[PDB]
């Protein structure tokens, strides 16, 4: 994405346009909603991206969790970004993931100060989400 | 993001930025200070449309074969990135570049590099024109 190519309500950072959508949906419906916007749930490849995200969500206090584009990959037996790519940057909160077959969210609760957590209800736990496009 | 409105006299508007293609003769370090003196920065190229824009302007003249841009070797990160600390998004290296000389970036037109990025070892005493950018961010 060019710095001025993000559509209305979206924010540019590091070649991507982001949407912090506050409609509450389970993880699957959040995945689907990012697809409807010709995007995908966000994938966080760097400390720089993580800090950009934290800067937005630590600015608000309504929500304690946001869905992102990471989930259990049975095939590989590990959490992967939803594009299939490996989780290289370590943005997990202390002692996470604590179980398999989850989906990932940023979580602001106890020891997890807006880091990644794994949740094992990927359908019925409703929260806001963060969409990402690289405009390709 | 600027509008055409915000471009001072003699600066070109593109993609929410104002650009100065300045034809002076300065080192990379001298070009950096020159852009600052115009409340600007050596240009940073975040996407392929901005790269195509720049190549369009640079291919309109043949007096000059390189223009300085706002990238150099970063000692903190041991990589090439923009002078604001932002890692590269769009990659614009010409065929066979970079030469990995821990130097300063220009747009170059020489043999197989056809208005694409090159790194020069001498950031002080190799004199050329430059591209400043105001992006209103
Ligand atoms: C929706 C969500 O993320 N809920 C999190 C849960 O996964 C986690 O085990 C717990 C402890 O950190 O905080 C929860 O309530
Ligand atoms: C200032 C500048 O860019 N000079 C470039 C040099 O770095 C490059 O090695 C050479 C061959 O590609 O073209 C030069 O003459
Ligand atoms: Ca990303
Ligand atoms: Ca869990
Ligand atoms: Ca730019
Ligand atoms: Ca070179």
């Amino acid at each position: 994405c060019c710095k001025c190519d993000c559509q209305s309500g979206w924010e540019w950072f590091g070649g991507s346009c982001y949407l912090f959508d506050e409609t509450e949906r389970g993880w699957e419906d959040s995945k689907t909603f990012c697809e409807s916007q010709n995007a995908a749930l966000v994938t966080v490849e760097s400390s720089e991206e993580d800090d950009f995200i934290r800067g937005v969500i630590s600015a608000q206090s309504a929500f304690h969790y946001y869905w992102i584009g990471g989930s259990w990959d049975a095939e590989h037996s590990e959490y992967r970004w939803i594009d299939g790519s490996s989780i290289s940057f370590n943005g997990w909160g202390p002692n996470r993931p604590d179980a398999d077959e989850g989906c990932m969210d940023y979580l602001n609760y106890k020891e997890i100060v807006w880091q990644w957590n794994d949740h094992q209800d990927c359908v019925n736990t409703k929260g806001p989400s963060i969409c990402e496009t690289d405009c390709s | 993001c600027c509008s055409e409105d915000d471009c001072p006299s003699g600066w070109k508007f593109f993609g929410g930025s104002c650009y100065l293609f300045d034809e002076g003769s300065r080192g990379w370090e001298g070009s950096k200070a020159f852009c600052e003196s115009k409340d600007a920065s050596l240009v940073t190229v975040e996407c392929s449309k901005e790269d195509d824009f720049i190549r369009g302007i640079l291919s309109g003249q043949t007096a000059k074969h390189y223009y300085w841009i706002g990238a150099r070797w970063n000692e903190e990160h041991n990589d090439y990135r923009w002078i604001d600390g932002s890692p590269f998004t769009f990659i614009g290296w010409g065929p066979g570049k970079p030469d990995n000389n821990k130097g300063c970036l220009d747009y170059l037109n020489y043999k197989e590099v056809v208005w694409q990025w090159n790194d020069h070892v001498d950031c002080e005493n190799t004199n050329g024109p430059c591209i400043c950018e105001i992006d209103c961010s």
